[PDB]
């Protein structure tokens, strides 16, 4: 469910809240040639933007305007400091692994990555 | 401190060698091979016996000892060249037992004390194992006795090893072969106890 | 990108800074990295690849430039030294001077440059290698001083002066007639080789200094022989002391008493060798009483040795057995010698516990020998033990408690010089390993100070090095392989470690070493011997009373940090004895008088009278001097108490001997009065000359102090300390030869500045620096240290320095107020009268009760009695002075009551500004009892005027200024008060005193202060206001637009007539240090007590005579406020400007509601109702709420000033008003006012009916609620209220019009963001209107501040600090050229430094920002602004303009910036908007207006799932701060969403479904199935939804 949450989230960008760095590597093993890693780094999301590239960013205040769907349609994107061309297939995906600002939390769709007493439970009785 | 991720990925063993005097004896005589003379294998042997019952009275932390201190093979190693320095170049046999009593109390198993009373009890052992009087009990059940001038390293050897071969570890070793009164080690167990039954009532609270 | 890269790259150059010719240097290295950092692409990488290789080859070539002009341009011997490598350095100039020539006018060969460039620094690394393979103890020095010794060897010097670096304990050599016949060593002794050096031209230094150490060695090997030979020959030691250096005549001593000894112990004879020693003590002990310096350092190291061999015989004598003789002997040092041993300098070996090592006969000088006690033979018997097996000794213990000066002793007592690593994080890995492998190649022994102080990498290195050395030294390889070099290991080397724990050794060099306790050093036998040696008569019992006095000290008094009572105190006594000595002689009196000059100082008050009972209990028991200090204190008016007359001569005799004093004592208790008047006396007394020099520490930074290199330059620069030690070291000019120089540090000790400062106290008396200048300390330069406390004086300080103690103060109150009046008389027929008229007016009697009873009241910014009395007497003797033209005209009684109003006027104003009005009634009453009604008693609002009593009523102007004034907040409404607060800020601003303002906010402080300053013609004041990091450069770069420099050495006001006062505000504001201090306000502190400063890139003494300080501050008990150290205040006042009466209020807001009823004066008559009801609103809102039920809760004048302002904005934007309409009206503006922050819609129908409780009260009127008031100007031409149905009309008209034109957001329309839009437009319509948002995430704040953008037509904007004010500059240009009403957003995400917060309040305190408009920006907006037509009125207009035209709006989350929202500056315009969390109806009400876009009605049911939606929501937050509405928003779009889905997936299976029956329409199993699908489609619909 926490993948079924992460598909069909085709308005707010999902939250990736995995320190065991598993998340990452499934959903790059499904993308291929289109992840691109960050943590300059304006230019090179903003040519991303232009290319048309799946980013994904580590470490989770200048991206208001991709995350807010707030395009200029003429479709351009004002990002940074100059406004970035829109190829229609852009996606964006926020990482951490530190179990946040508020205005970052009520938008991004958080989820939860952590085994507990609950968990253990879960998993003798599924065993 | 363990780096954390090397401690989970393996299988965490906790070892405890068995803490009796005389396999400490047994091990240190294997492990040594005398070579000069037999008036030093016989302070050799003596050093070896203190060292076990040194080791054996740094187990008690709060009655044998005031604080828990970690003697290795190293400083036997230097109190073993000492004793055959002393004994290699006064051959005149009359055994300078004040020079080894006190290098050994105050130097090689005094480096690492720092308390006062630690020092004294030290020196007390030094006394009792190093009386150089006609007879030793070194506990009151077996006896050292002193070599002779017609005897080699082999025969004095086998005749200390036939007389480590003959006694068996007593059951109360802890307080008769340490000389120490039943009542310590029995205070000391009691704390021992104490503080497994206060950590049982803490966890049981959950 | 590519084209001002290419342009960039073509436009690069040079700047013609270097000196001389040399290189062409560059600057802003970091910009140009910044900036530089499919085939054009490829070609485009490949140049900025070739680009960075030049970069590096760039910053690499100028790097070693450097040391290239160093070593070369003021030098060719370095470059000559060597043939093949003076052709290597010949080819290195022609490449330098080519590579010059092509830099002057090519990337792949200035690559071969580099290439060369590298293979030259293997060349020269690999000649210094060479050079130090010839000689290792080379290899102690860096390459620098190796470079500077092989530079002069035909100079043949400057290797005499790293003498002490490559010897270790030799100062210089000596040298006649171009040959050495011997060296000084660092105590100074001369010694006299074999044979003189015999030198030749042709001469290399590692060959010749190869020829001194070995025939040092051999000659110190000559000495020792002959002193034996002759020793041997029945010489007696008295004769032959001055003949032979003391090395050697300790060696041969040594062996002489080991042979004697072992002679007799072979035999039971010990008295007649004791009886020896002792005739050879008495006459060493004769011969010390008459010898010269050498003589007597020479005889006290030898009396060491046999006062040793004494005690050593004393206990050989006691050992009644043999075989405790033979454990008594064995355990001491035996020094052997060897006879048939061919070799000269391996015929001595040194036996201690049955070992034996080998000594190496190197110069030992003659250092304070360690006194022999057991313990030191303990530790020498365990370290031979150590050292016997290959090992090395580690040592452990409690700090200082002699561990590596023990081990330095093993190095004497050895012979090997020891070279010790003071452990400090300032080491590095290469260094350390350098002297490590040079240890390794000489084989001389290294000590480890405090080894555990290292960083963990350095030290897991370090134990790396020594562990490899250790394993080299066991297995006896002579090539340990590390530095990755395989360098010769000598079997004679050593290392050894110590520590203190409470760490322990780690645990790789724990399995190789050894550890050891010294815990007690034996301080008694210490004692002892130095008592013995020093000549006393009586030797142990002195000793034992010492060290009772000691412990007793340390025991019975309180334990403070600086107090110390162990040992170096104890040795630092003995050593001060010996000038007591010269004088007292020898006995209980010298010794006693020594403990009460060191110990004394340092002590107490309470710890000063246990130690005078202790001294009293234990011990039994030079006026010119005294004289001199009395003259001296007579005359500078100091009148002198017996507790500073104490103090003065017990610093004197403290500053006789110790070079480093330190003061220490609370803010104002006479230290620099007393070191003052000390010196003063000091030079008429000795008759030396005096210089003072004054410096703030923390003010200025250590770049400024001493210097650094330079970022791109590399260039050396002095700081002030370097500059003014170079001046005191060059004495040019002569005068410090014979002058005394006293450079005193007037601040807190810091101790990363003691840490810099350690070098400047250390005993070598040389300073480390990084461009590698050596600065010698010559006995004149005396540091003091003058602080307020020792929160953060390290102990290593506490006992190494000198310290005084300043428990009490030393001057008492009637010798202050004398000293005081002596000082304002000598500031200025009849002075004589006046001067006695103003004696006699300090009737003490009543003025000693009258500071009792003061000094209880609560003072807020808390000063003692001690320093207000400076301003008290300082403002009656300027009113004396003012009112001096007419009093020889007039009688007796009407003097003495004018003057004793005058002096109970000053005694108010100084000893009650500090707390509020009714302690100042209080006070006035206390004053009329205290003095009497005889006199003229003075009252609250007493005055005296041209010459009799008057009143403050007199004077006050009953003004009825006009209407528009309220708009302007500069204009000031006069009243009693506000007139008393001016008149008294004038007299202390004309006294020449500090001011300080204070109390609470909202009383008009900066209001006040500009009413008072504008008016004033004879003054000019410059704001600013401060942040939570504040520099120097603020308050520097505030007076520059504003004062000029005269010589520079003097600053004064531009203006030659009007003394310029600068002004701040928040003084509290700004935040400590990491050492809790602030830099700013003791910068403050300097400018207004001593009244100069020194310049931060010059380091000169600019006097300031024209320029007063004041300061407004918040209280310290409000948050976001530090207090003070009492220092800054203590030179200043206090007006505790409080919150003036309601009447006040009233009367005040009466005036302006007359004001305000001047537009429409047809209610003219109802001014005062108005007032009474503003004033009884507000009384009762701060007897209500209170800041404990939420943070913003601070009320003030403020909300009243906003409340008229708006009330005028809406009379002047509105029509005619009746009286129903016109309170409608004001309650409307009251509501916005005041019920916009409250706890909840309780409080504003609280707030209601108290309002409509006072209405009715005062004009005698239905419904006037917060929703049945709406107040716009949409859909009227002037404000009214206007109808709620064509509101929304007009605004749904827009909000259609912007979704067609801009953006179609999904947004909906509600009462309740109505009322929103309304507020926000009503806040962005007014002139200088702000909000604050207290809105949740996702609730369209943004969204609806952008509509109400879009509706008013403003324009749109979407906002470091250079870009941020790049940005604000092409703003206001684009407003002052086009009346751009541009709308700017901060969010809380939008800040991130508190710089921007700062600039908000400097901009909304005032309506501007003075220091951003200066310069070529004033220059440019002065023209502009003319084009668009004095500086004053441009500015003016420019401030009206700014005010009129500048709208931002913050929004917060969480209700960092609570104390801005504190801040009474920020609080002053802008309105605070509590958006809260969407309440149940705002909910339900978006929900119900979402769900009728899609059709799902086919199963009311709307208001059953948004109700479930809601309860699932509040129970979700109760069972899970306002609760976050963003997963309600998309909770219910993402169930909408799915729904059209849905729907249309169904509906698209139904038709399939439909179309499959009519295609079948066997046949009996496909009719049941459609008949069943059928059948169930309705209740899986239901299940659907
Ligand atoms: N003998 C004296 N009689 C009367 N007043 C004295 C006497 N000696 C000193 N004072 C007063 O003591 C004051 C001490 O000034 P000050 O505040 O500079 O002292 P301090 O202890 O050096 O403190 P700080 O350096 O922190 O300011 C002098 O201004 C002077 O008025
Ligand atoms: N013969 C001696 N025996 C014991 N202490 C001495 C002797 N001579 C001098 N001292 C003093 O003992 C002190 C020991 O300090 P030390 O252990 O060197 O400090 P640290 O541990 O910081 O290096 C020294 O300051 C020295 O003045
Ligand atoms: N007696 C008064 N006469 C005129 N204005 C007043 C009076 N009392 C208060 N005010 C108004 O209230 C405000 C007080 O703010 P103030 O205390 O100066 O804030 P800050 O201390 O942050 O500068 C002033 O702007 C002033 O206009
Ligand atoms: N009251 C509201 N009505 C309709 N939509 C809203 C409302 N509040 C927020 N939204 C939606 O949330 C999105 C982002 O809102 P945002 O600007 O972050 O709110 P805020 O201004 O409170 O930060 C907008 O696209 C808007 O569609």
């Amino acid at each position: 469910e926490n993948m079924s949450i992460v598909m069909n989230s085709q308005d707010a960008v999902p939250f990736l809240l995995d320190p065991s760095s598993h998340m990452i590597t499934v959903i790059s093993n499904y993308y291929g040639n289109k992840t691109v890693l960050l943590s300059g780094f304006v230019k090179r999301l903003e040519n991303a933007v232009r290319f048309g590239s799946v980013v994904i960013i580590q470490d989770g205040p200048i991206i208001s305007r991709l995350i807010s769907r707030e395009f200029n349609h003429a479709v351009t994107v004002e990002i940074g400091d100059h406004e970035v061309d829109v190829s229609g297939d852009f996606k964006l995906f926020i990482h951490s692994c530190d179990p946040i600002p508020i205005f970052l939390r009520s938008r991004v769709r958080l989820v939860h990555f952590v085994t507990n007493k609950e968990s253990i439970e879960t998993r003798i009785f599924d065993i | 401190k363990l780096p954390a991720p090397l401690l989970q990925r393996t299988d965490r063993v906790v070892y405890e060698d068995i803490p009796g005097i005389l396999d400490t004896v047994k091990d240190l005589w294997g492990s040594q091979f005398f070579i000069s003379g037999v008036w030093s294998v016989y302070c050799t042997f003596l050093l070896s016996w203190f060292h076990a019952l040194i080791t054996a009275r740094t187990r008690l932390v709060p009655h044998g000892f005031s604080k828990k201190y970690y003697f290795n093979d190293c400083d036997f190693q230097f109190a073993s060249v000492y004793l055959e320095n002393v004994l290699a170049t006064n051959s005149t046999n009359n055994i300078p037992w004040a020079q080894v009593r006190d290098h050994i109390a105050t130097i090689v198993y005094g480096g690492k004390i720092d308390e006062e009373k630690d020092l004294e009890v030290v020196a007390k052992l030094c006394a009792h194992v190093f009386c150089g009087s006609d007879n030793l009990q070194i506990v009151p059940g077996v006896r050292i006795p002193q070599p002779l001038l017609q005897q080699s390293e082999e025969e004095e050897r086998a005749r200390l090893t036939a007389i480590l071969s003959n006694t068996i570890e007593p059951a109360d070793s802890l307080s008769s072969w340490l000389q120490l009164p039943r009542e310590s080690i029995l205070d000391y167990e009691r704390l021992q106890a104490k503080e497994v039954a206060s950590s049982t009532e803490q966890l049981l609270q959950e | 990108s590519l084209n001002r890269i290419k342009k960039f790259w073509k436009e690069a150059q040079y700047e013609v800074i270097e000196h001389s010719s040399g290189l062409k240097l560059v600057r802003e290295w970091d910009v140009l990295e910044q900036a530089c950092k499919e085939q054009d692409c490829l070609d485009l990488e490949s140049k900025l690849t070739k680009l960075s290789e030049i970069q590096v080859n760039w910053v690499e070539v100028q790097f070693y430039w450097l040391d290239l002009y160093g070593i070369l341009g003021e030098n060719l011997d370095i470059q000559n030294f060597l043939p093949l490598e003076t052709s290597k350095f010949k080819s290195l100039t022609s490449e330098y001077k080519m590579i010059t020539t092509r830099a002057f006018q090519f990337d792949t060969t200035l690559k071969l440059t580099i290439d060369s460039l590298k293979m030259i620094k293997s060349s020269l690394s690999t000649f210094l290698e060479r050079q130090r393979r010839q000689f290792p103890r080379f290899y102690f020095l860096g390459n620098d001083d190796l470079l500077k010794i092989i530079g002069s060897g035909k100079h043949h010097d400057q290797v005499s002066k790293f003498m002490k670096k490559m010897f270790g304990s030799i100062e210089s050599i000596i040298f006649f007639e171009d040959s050495i016949t011997g060296v000084r060593s660092v105590e100074g002794e001369v010694l006299n080789l074999n044979e003189k050096i015999e030198l030749k031209d042709s001469i290399q230094a590692q060959e010749w200094l190869n020829i001194l150490d070995t025939e040092i060695k051999l000659s110190v090997f000559t000495q020792f022989r002959d002193c034996l030979g002759q020793l041997k020959d029945g010489t007696d030691i008295e004769v032959v002391v001055s003949k032979y250096i003391f090395q050697a005549i300790l060696l041969s001593a040594q062996v002489m008493w080991t042979e004697l000894v072992e002679k007799c112990l072979q035999t039971n004879e010990f008295s007649k060798y004791w009886k020896e020693v002792d005739m050879k003590i008495k006459g060493l002990l004769d011969k010390l009483n008459k010898s010269s310096d050498n003589v007597k350092k020479k005889i006290e190291a030898l009396l060491v040795e046999y006062l040793h061999f004494n005690n050593v015989i004393g206990q050989l004598k006691n050992c009644s057995t043999k075989e405790e003789a033979r454990l008594l002997w064995a355990k001491v040092q035996k020094f052997y010698q060897k006879n048939d041993t061919l070799d000269d300098l391996n015929s001595v070996f040194i036996s201690q516990s049955g070992y034996l090592l080998q000594y190496k006969f190197e110069y030992i000088g003659i250092p304070e020998r360690l006194i022999y006690t057991p313990l030191l033979l303990v530790g020498f018997a365990t370290l031979t033990d150590s050292l016997h097996q290959k090992y090395g000794g580690c040592f452990f213990g409690p700090a200082g408690t002699g561990k590596t000066e023990t081990v330095k002793a093993f190095g004497q007592n050895l012979g090997r010089v020891v070279v010790v690593f003071n452990c400090d994080d300032s080491f590095d890995y290469q260094v350390l390993s350098r002297l490590l492998v040079g240890i390794t190649q000489i084989g001389a022994w290294g000590c480890f100070d405090e080894f555990n102080r290292l960083d963990e990498k350095v030290l897991s290195a370090v134990s790396a090095n020594i562990q490899q050395i250790q394993n080299g030294l066991q297995v006896g390889k002579s090539h340990i392989t590390l530095l990755e070099e395989e360098t010769p290991l000598s079997p004679h080397t050593a290392v050894f470690i110590t520590l203190n724990p409470g760490s322990e050794l780690p645990e790789n060099l724990k399995k190789s070493f050894r550890e050891f306790s010294m815990k007690s050093p034996q301080s008694g036998t210490i004692a002892e011997m130095i008592l013995q040696i020093m000549g006393f008569e009586d030797s142990k019992s002195l000793a034992s009373k010492i060290v009772h006095f000691l412990e007793l000290l340390s025991s019975k008094c309180s334990s403070m940090n600086h107090y110390h009572f162990g040992l170096r105190t104890l040795k630092g006594v003995l050593r001060n004895c010996s000038p007591l000595v010269s004088e007292f002689g020898e006995g209980e009196k010298t010794v006693v008088e020594s403990l009460k000059r060191v110990i004394l100082p340092s002590l107490g008050d309470t710890d000063e009278l246990v130690f005078k009972d202790e001294l009293s209990k234990i011990f039994d028991s030079s006026k010119a001097i005294v004289q001199c200090l009395k003259d001296a204190g007579q005359r500078s008016g100091f009148s002198m108490s017996e507790e500073f007359l104490k103090k003065c001569m017990q610093f004197y005799y403290m500053q006789k001997t110790q070079q480093a004093l330190i003061l220490v004592g609370k803010a104002g208790c006479g230290k620099t009065a007393t070191w003052k008047t000390v010196i003063d006396a000091m030079a008429i007394f000795d008759g030396h000359a005096n210089v003072v020099y004054v410096i703030d520490t923390k003010v200025l930074t250590k770049e400024s102090l001493y210097g650094s290199m330079l970022k791109a330059t590399l260039e050396w620069r002095d700081g002030l300390f370097t500059s003014i030690l170079r001046r005191v070291n060059d004495d040019i000019t002569g005068t410090f030869k014979n002058s005394r120089i006293w450079v005193v540090f007037d601040s807190d000790l810091d101790p990363e500045y003691v840490e810099a400062m350690n070098s400047v106290l250390d005993d070598n008396k040389i300073l480390t620096l990084p461009n590698g200048e050596r600065l010698p300390i010559p006995p004149n330069f005396r540091i003091l240290f003058e602080t307020d406390n020792l929160d953060h004086t390290t102990p290593a300080t506490i006992t190494r320095c000198g310290l005084l103690w300043f428990s009490t103060d030393v001057c008492s109150i009637s010798s202050k107020i004398d000293h005081l009046l002596n000082k304002s008389y000598e500031a200025l027929f009849e002075l004589d009268k006046l001067k006695d008229l103003i004696s006699d007016s300090f009737d003490m009697a009543s003025l000693t009760n009258i500071f009792t009873c003061s000094n209880d009241l609560v003072h807020i910014l808390g000063v003692r009695t001690f320093n207000k009395l400076e301003t008290a007497v300082q403002l009656a003797v300027h009113l004396i002075s003012s009112y001096r033209q007419w009093f020889q005209n007039l009688d007796d009684k009407s003097l003495k009551d004018v003057i004793t109003l005058l002096i109970k006027r000053s005694l108010l104003y100084a000893l009650a500004g500090d707390s509020t009005g009714e302690s100042q009634r209080a006070f006035i009453q206390t004053i009329n009892t205290y003095f009497g009604h005889d006199s003229q008693e003075l009252s609250d609002y007493s005055t005296i005027v041209i010459l009799s009593f008057s009143s403050f009523c007199s004077e006050i102007p009953s003004v009825s200024l006009e209407a528009h004034e309220v708009m302007r907040p500069d204009i000031v409404i006069p009243t009693i008060d506000t007139i008393k607060h001016e008149k008294i800020f004038y007299d202390l601003l004309n006294s020449k005193r500090g001011i300080i303002l204070c109390g609470p906010p909202g009383s008009g402080k900066t209001m006040i202060m500009n009413n008072a300053l504008r008016n004033s013609s004879l003054y000019d004041v410059v704001g600013i206001n401060f942040s939570k990091d504040t520099t120097t450069e603020h308050i520097l770069s505030a007076l520059h637009r504003h004062t000029n420099y005269v010589t520079g050495l003097t600053l004064l006001p531009k203006s030659d007539i009007k003394n310029l006062v600068l002004f701040c505000d928040e003084i509290n504001l700004p935040k400590l240090d990491k050492y809790g201090s602030q830099n700013v306000v003791l910068f403050l502190r300097q400018l207004m007590e001593k009244q100069g400063f020194w310049k931060t890139p010059e380091n000169k003494w600019v006097t300031i005579e024209r320029i007063h300080i004041v300061g407004a501050c918040n209280p310290p008990t409000d948050p976001g406020r530090i207090p003070m150290s009492e220092r800054f205040t203590r030179h200043a006042a206090i007006l505790y400007l409080g919150y003036p009466s309601g009447k006040s209020l009233s009367q005040i807001y009466e005036i302006y509601y007359k004001a305000i009823f001047k537009l429409v004066p047809e209610f003219r008559s109802y001014t005062e109702p108005f007032a009474r009801a503003s004033v009884h609103l507000y009384n009762e809102c701060k007897a209500r709420y209170s800041t404990g039920l939420q943070s913003h809760y601070l009320f003030s004048p403020r909300e009243l000033t906003r409340l008229v302002r708006g009330v005028y904005t809406a009379i002047n934007t509105g029509p005619r008003q009746t009286l129903r309409s016109l309170i409608r009206l004001w309650a409307y503006e009251a509501w916005r006012i005041f019920a916009d922050r409250l706890v909840g819609v309780k409080e504003k129908n609280s707030f209601e009916q108290l309002l409509y409780e006072t209405v009715d009260k005062y004009l005698p009127l239905g419904n006037i609620s917060s929703t049945s008031l709406l107040f716009s100007g949409l859909l009227s031409l002037d404000f009214k209220e206007v109808n709620k149905t064509d509101l929304v009309n007009f605004i749904e008209e827009r909000f259609k019009t912007f979704c067609d034109e801009e953006l179609e957001v999904p947004m909906v329309i509600h009462e309740s963001m109505v009322d929103h839009i309304l507020r926000i437009d009503r806040a962005l319509k007014q002139v200088q209107g702000h909000m604050m948002l207290i809105g949740a995430s996702r609730t369209g704040k943004t969204i609806l501040t952008r509509f109400v953008a879009w509706l008013n037509g403003l324009k749109i904007v979407q906002p470091n600090l250079s870009d941020f004010d790049m940005i604000l500059k092409k703003a206001i240009s684009d407003c002052s050229l086009k009346e751009s009403r541009t709308c700017l957003i901060i969010d809380e995400s939008n800040i991130l430094e508190t710089a921007f917060l700062e600039r908000m309040n400097t901009l909304l305190a005032n309506a501007d920002i003075p220091d951003l408009f200066q310069g070529e920006e004033y220059d440019k907006l002065l023209n502009n602004l003319r084009n668009k037509t004095t500086e004053q009125e441009l500015y003016d207009w420019f401030v009206g303009e700014i005010a009129k035209n500048l709208h931002v709006v913050f929004t917060i989350c969480d209700p960092k910036s609570s104390a801005m929202i504190s801040s009474p500056a920020l609080f002053n315009r802008c309105i605070i908007n509590w958006m809260g969390d969407w309440d149940t109806k705002t909910m339900s009400q978006v929900a119900n207006n979402m769900v009728d876009v899609v059709p799902m009605e086919f199963t009311t049911i709307r208001d059953a799932v948004v109700n479930i939606l809601i309860h699932f929501d509040r129970n979700f937050y109760q069972k899970m701060n306002p609760r976050s509405p963003g997963y309600f928003i998309d909770g219910l779009r993402a169930l909408v969403k799915l729904v059209t889905a849905k729907y249309q997936d169904l509906q698209e299976n139904q038709r399939f479904v439909n179309v499959g029956l009519e295609k079948l329409n066997s046949l009996t199993f496909e009719k049941e199935r459609w008949l069943n699908t059928t059948k169930q489609f309705s209740k899986t619909s239901q299940e659907l939804i």
